[PDB]
């Protein structure tokens, strides 16, 4: 991927530039203050990546952080992990760390942690700056409407100045006047400081008066020096804003590249919508597969390099490809499928006992764990082994190949076969427990299936697309009735062997099966498997 | 074997006065919850109130005293 | 095989039942009426961020308190807002409770003592339970914060605090008044207070009645502008009267030119009362005299050439008047509502105030039985038209945020009753706009009668400057006729000594009560008058001078040298010197001036009990030349003297430095 974003050094500016491309604007500052900038950085191209803690991170945030977090890895910058404070919002811890955790499973250490609150001094100072080089005004309407006319523009100067020091002194009633700019652009609303009266997380009590994500995030990315600075694509009609605050305060500028707002279809993220699924109960909790969620998908299995090729395939343009999990599905089939080894397991587990074969208990017998030269580990073979009944039906239809009165199935990674004989049924119908002896199939018959034998675990949960179709949204009315076929769920008889292992995010492919990970509920006693992606299957 | 229908007769008049003295239990102790949170919802009214009372007699001692070596203005 | 399979597609299609019920319910059920709050979240929410106001505001009244000055401060003031503090702290069920911070006086009690508790005690409800006051006030000892000021609390009487103070903080204005001038800190921004005080009738002799509101007037009208206050003179002339009907009138026969040639016309009173023997005695006069004094009404070109004329008569000598007392005036009398007043008569029947009553109309005011003539038997408009007319547009158009009425005690029902009536057609408020009579006594003669004279008549006040000035006089060629500087120190002392006396010995005595002119009394070298002020404040700018210490030996010497209190007396002065503005508020209140010459006789009582006790300069006896000067003590006569001078520049007396 960062052969990808090495050639925006075949593309864009290097260290510096900034003049060159954008919506360039020379001052008294462009030769002047650019000297300062590479006087600062060295060049060293600086972006940011820069969320919330009230924020869940979902799979096209993933397209976000690649990007930042990417092109400073590919062109030797840095990149600051820069939380997004302004309004205060209470805590939510759980996604304070939620954040920094995705930041490193995709394998990316942040340079530096920052949050907004850190440069509330210098936003007021450039604010009491504003005020007085004009372009400033402290007006109210709001909410009379911020959309209705446009009052108290060219007011005289001091006196919005002493409001503003009012504002914050106390002197107001948590509505009354916020600071506004002489702003243009868009239906020029402006709002650079409002009024708040509310605790913060960072800097608690002593403050009042807080900015907003334009005055905010525009003005930041100067401070820590960026050279980049990389929106999403809801900033389109805000160009104008961002290089608004820069020159008009005279400062060393980001440039302000916008990409593509990748959604993904069968998928719903936000909290206020989640947080009710959890409550529900259609979904475990935030973190639960099938959610597209990026702590989710970690739980599902899910390989972070997976999630990263994918973003190298589709991604790095102006383009908002909101495309479907089944080519997302097919990524990560290209992952686990030699970053996970070979082991196998059971499921409708059918008791198989084997009268002839040598020696006593166990034989170990060793299994190519990778259909490559690396390498094999061992499990207990006969007798008393097991298969699944959907690998024995008394009557077979042609289509069969599994194990028929007559037509012997052999047993992965054994030189040996079972013929059949006698089989047992106990009170009812069931088939209940069959035997055969093995004739060791060096003998050349074709049906080979899986089995266990002194086998173990507890539980598999197996997940489909939650929504039967696509983003419940699109006219339906409305979202919460898409969740068909359960989806759902879980088998806590289950027998694998001893090729695990006994830890909880490894990955494996469980053979003649599918391909499956461990998830934060095993122990090392009581283990629990996600069935991460279908085997190949379409 | 006809003792069942005259059992069952006063075991389903019984889910008959279970479920009336059930629903004066399950509608008297929603008044009791609410006479309460009520007039505590009237007594933040008297905290609030008071707060604004020894919050502007507060804003009045500000700023008689950052007029003292400081600039005021109207009103407003 | 089904019953299961459709009763979900019944719980499938229930589901939008139940979703989109919950979905228009969020937009139809919200406030349809006049209230709205939701009072298990907000109102839990407004207790908390309004609960983290009093800390963002207390935080922020720490920020300006901390940092100080440039002024001086109402001691007084900062006291009952530490005893705001700590008395209510105290006690948080308790809705304003009396602070009785006054002085009191004599170190005795302390310097200061508030006598609050019993108002603590004496809020004795809730069934009539005893609470002594002594540990009601001592419960306020452990609850009081910490100041800038304070150094040992006492208790000593039923309930009595009385309080000391730390020298530390005693010392640091004395500087600030030394350092950055003598002045009080903008009170009160750009408020408008307009003053009706000098006022008199023209072309009658302006008198010592209308001579009392002169100096009474434009002395309340400088401390406003001392305050902070925006501040504006009137002259409220009397130049509407149907009086000036009879002069225009004698006019058009004495002389028939006068439209075209100056009038020689020497005094008003003699021209007046010429007029008046032809009024009362002719009839085709008086029928002359009235039918032009509807004329001038009706803003007649050549009548009204004759009335400009008249005024600059009797205007040439009031400006006669006003140069002396240095009374800088803006002349408004009733002559500029004659438009207006009109306009003030319609308002009073489109509202059905007036009632109709002897071919005249009046309005009653609910507070009296006296009512108002504003519609004459002839169309003619009086003086409860003027006032009237004019407590408008002193409201509407100057937009005044205070107005004072400084005439006498004896046009009190007329103001009080112009003032409810103003309330009561709804212009201003009695607590949004305060409307006040500056009232004052009559005039006496040291035979305690009318003033005065031989036979006497209106005394014409020229002549009180012309015996001012002789008296002034024959007492300051003993000896000074000498040591004076011809031109300088004779003008300086007979001009200060003239307009000083005379200004101040009616501000001495109470404003309200019956000034007694003694014009012996009045210039006594040793009395309260400026006799002795004017006298003893050379004397305090003498031991500087006397000291050989110049314009800039001392103005950095105060900059740096700090004064010490340790002794009893230089205690008691250095506490008056800094009372200042604890009298000025009192004033600004009551508006009684009396109580300011009350003080600046009061610094100066403690100040030969200072100068006589610890020595200024004091070497030596066996030769005397040098050297003991403390500069700190030298700072004491710098700081009483830089006080009265801006006290003196109040009461309207000009000060003088040598004498």
């Amino acid at each position: 991927l960062m052969e990808q974003l090495r050639g925006e050094a075949l593309k864009f500016h290097k260290p510096g530039e900034n003049y060159k491309t954008p919506g360039y604007v020379v001052t008294p500052h462009t030769m002047n203050l650019l000297k300062q900038h590479l006087e600062i950085t060295g060049g060293q191209v600086r972006t940011r990546f820069p969320p919330e803690p009230n924020g869940i991170l979902h799979i096209g945030h993933a397209k976000a952080i690649n990007f930042n977090f990417g092109y400073a890895k590919a062109n030797n910058g840095i990149c600051f992990l820069r939380f997004d404070d302004t309004n205060p919002e209470k805590e939510e811890a759980k996604f304070f760390t939620a954040i920094c955790d995705m930041v490193a499973w995709l394998g990316y250490t942040p340079y530096k942690v920052t949050y907004a609150s850190d440069y509330f001094d210098q936003l007021y100072a450039w604010a009491v700056e504003l005020i007085r080089r004009g372009l400033a005004y402290v007006c109210h309407q709001r909410g009379e409407e911020l959309k209705l006319p446009s009052p108290w523009r060219d007011r005289p100067m001091e006196e919005s100045l002493l409001l503003f020091e009012a504002m914050r002194k106390g002197k107001f009633s948590e509505g009354e006047a916020t600071l506004r700019m002489k702003l243009v652009m868009g239906k020029m609303d402006p709002v650079a400081y409002r009024v708040k009266y509310t605790p913060h997380h960072r800097t608690g009590d002593k403050w009042c008066i807080y900015p907003t994500y334009d005055y905010t995030h525009c003005l930041c990315d100067s401070i820590e020096h960026i050279t980049h600075s990389l929106c999403t694509k809801e900033f389109q009609a805000r160009r104008s804003s961002y290089f608004w605050l820069c020159n008009a305060l005279d400062v060393y500028c980001p440039v302000q590249w916008e990409y593509g707002r990748l959604n993904l279809h069968y998928a719903v993220v936000s909290k206020r919508k989640i947080l009710q699924l959890v409550a529900t109960g259609a979904v475990r909790d935030w973190d639960d597969p099938r959610l597209f969620t990026l702590t989710a998908l970690r739980r599902r299995g899910f390989p972070p390099e997976a999630i990263n090729n994918f973003c190298a395939r589709v991604g790095v343009t102006v383009a908002q490809t909101t495309m479907e999990p089944h080519l997302l599905e097919a990524c990560v089939r290209d992952v686990l499928n030699d970053t996970a080894p070979r082991a196998m397991a059971v499921l409708e587990s059918l008791r198989v006992i084997i009268t002839n074969f040598p020696a006593a208990k166990s034989l170990d017998i060793q299994v190519p764990n990778f259909p490559a030269d690396e390498g094999f580990h061992q499990v207990p073979f006969a007798p008393i082994v097991f298969i699944e009944r959907t690998d024995f039906k008394e009557e077979p239809e042609p289509g069969f190949k599994r194990l028929a009165w007559g037509q012997p199935v052999g047993l992965r990674h054994t030189g040996y076969v079972i013929e059949l004989q006698h089989v047992v049924k106990g009170p009812s119908g069931c088939v209940e427990s069959l035997e055969v002896t093995c004739r060791r199939a060096d003998a050349g018959e074709k049906p080979f299936i899986h089995w266990v034998s002194q086998p173990l675990m507890c539980e598999v949960r197996l997940y489909e697309r939650l929504f039967q179709h696509e983003d419940p949204t699109e006219v339906p009315g409305g979202f919460l009735s898409d969740l068909n076929l359960a989806s759902l769920h879980v088998v806590d008889a289950a027998l694998v062997d001893c090729s695990v292992a006994l830890a909880p995010f490894d990955k494996f492919q469980f053979e003649r099966l599918g391909y499956f990970s461990v998830d934060p509920d095993s122990h090392q006693g009581k283990l629990v498997f996600n069935r991460t992606v279908t085997l190949k299957e379409d | 074997d006809a003792v069942l229908k005259r059992l069952e007769q006063k075991g389903a008049e019984a889910d008959q006065i279970i479920e009336y003295l059930k629903q004066q239990v399950s509608l008297l102790k929603e008044k009791a919850i609410l006479q309460a949170t009520l007039r505590e919802e009237k007594k933040l009214r008297v905290e609030n109130a008071k707060l604004k009372k020894e919050i502007e007699e507060l804003k009045q001692e500000l700023i008689q005293a950052e007029i003292q070596n400081g600039v005021k203005q109207i009103p407003f | 095989d089904v019953l299961v399979s459709e009763c979900s597609a019944r719980l499938l299609q229930q589901e939008e039942e139940i979703k989109s019920l919950t979905a228009e319910i969020d937009r139809l059920k919200n406030c349809g009426c006049l209230g709205a709050s939701p009072n298990l979240e907000q109102l839990q929410e407004e207790n908390l961020k309004l609960k983290y106001r009093l800390n963002i505001l207390r935080k922020s009244l720490q920020a300006e308190r901390n940092k100080p000055t440039k002024n001086m401060i109402n001691i007084i003031s900062r006291l009952q807002e530490v005893f705001g503090h700590a008395i209510k702290a105290a006690y948080p069920d308790l809705e304003n409770p009396p602070l009785l911070v006054t002085p009191s006086q004599q170190a005795k009690f302390g310097d200061y003592q508030c006598n609050s508790a019993m108002g603590i005690s004496q809020m004795l409800k809730t069934k009539e339970q005893k609470v002594n006051p002594r540990e009601i006030a001592e419960n306020i000892t452990k609850h009081l914060p910490d100041n800038e000021c304070i150094e040992k609390v006492e208790i000593a009487g039923p309930g009595f605090i009385n309080v000391h103070l730390r020298k530390d903080f005693v010392s640091e204005q004395l500087t600030s008044l030394l350092v950055n001038g003598v002045q009080l800190p903008a009170l009160g921004e750009n408020k408008k207070v307009i003053v009706d005080f000098s006022s008199p009738n023209i072309a009658k002799e302006m008198h010592v009645g209308h001579l009392r509101s002169t100096i009474i007037g434009e002395s309340i009208s400088r401390l406003f502008e001392f305050a902070g206050y925006d501040v504006l003179r009137l002259n409220h002339v009397g130049d509407w009267g149907t009086q000036f009907g009879m002069l225009i009138a004698h006019l058009q026969d004495k002389f028939p030119d006068y439209l075209t040639v100056s009038p020689p016309i020497g005094d008003l009173q003699v021209f007046y009362k010429e007029s008046k023997k032809r009024f009362d005695t002719e009839e085709e006069f008086k029928k002359r005299a009235y039918q032009c004094v509807v004329l001038l009404q009706g803003k007649n070109p050549d009548i009204t050439k004759a009335w400009k004329l008249i005024c600059d008569v009797s205007r040439q000598e009031l400006n006669k008047i006003y140069d002396a007392l240095d009374v800088s005036l803006i002349e408004r009398g009733e002559s500029f509502y004659q438009d207006r007043m009109n306009d003030i008569v319609k308002e009073f029947e489109d509202r059905g105030f007036v009632q109709v009553d002897d071919g005249r109309k009046i309005v009653f005011v609910p507070g009296c039985s006296i009512p108002l003539t504003i519609v004459k038997s002839d169309g003619g408009y009086t003086y409860d038209t003027s006032d009237l007319a004019a407590i408008k547009q002193r409201l509407f158009e100057e937009k005044a945020d205070m107005i004072i009425y400084v005439v006498d005690n004896g046009q009190s029902v007329h103001f009080q009753t112009i003032f409810a009536a103003a309330q009561m057609i709804g212009w201003y408020d009695p607590k949004v706009t305060r409307v006040f009579h500056a009232g004052f006594g009559v005039v006496l003669g040291e035979d305690k009668k009318k003033f005065k004279t031989r036979s006497g008549e209106t005394v014409r006040l020229m002549d009180l400057l012309g015996e001012g000035l002789k008296r002034s006089m024959d007492k300051l060629k003993e000896k000074e006729r000498d040591k004076v500087l011809t031109a300088e120190e004779l003008n300086a002392a007979q001009t200060s000594v003239a307009y000083g006396c005379i200004k101040y010995a009616d501000l001495s005595h109470n404003r309200l009560n019956d000034y007694i002119f003694s014009f012996d009394k009045m210039l006594d070298d040793r009395g309260n008058t400026a006799a002795y002020l004017l006298y003893a404040f050379t004397r305090i700018r003498s031991i500087a001078r006397l000291a050989n210490i110049d314009e800039e030996m001392l103005q950095k010497a105060a900059r740096e040298t700090k004064i010490l209190l340790d002794h009893e007396k230089e205690w008691k002065l250095g506490r008056c010197i800094l009372r200042f503005p604890e009298i000025l508020q009192k004033i600004l209140d009551d508006l009684f001036l009396h109580t300011l010459c009350d003080y600046i006789y009061e610094l100066a009582t403690a100040f030969t009990e200072f100068y006589d006790s610890c020595y200024c300069v004091e070497k030596d006896r066996q030769t005397g030349k040098i050297l003991k000067v403390n500069m700190w003590r030298m700072l004491l006569c710098e700081a009483v003297a830089a006080v009265m001078a801006k006290g003196f520049d109040i009461l309207g007396i000009k000060p003088v430095q040598r004498m």
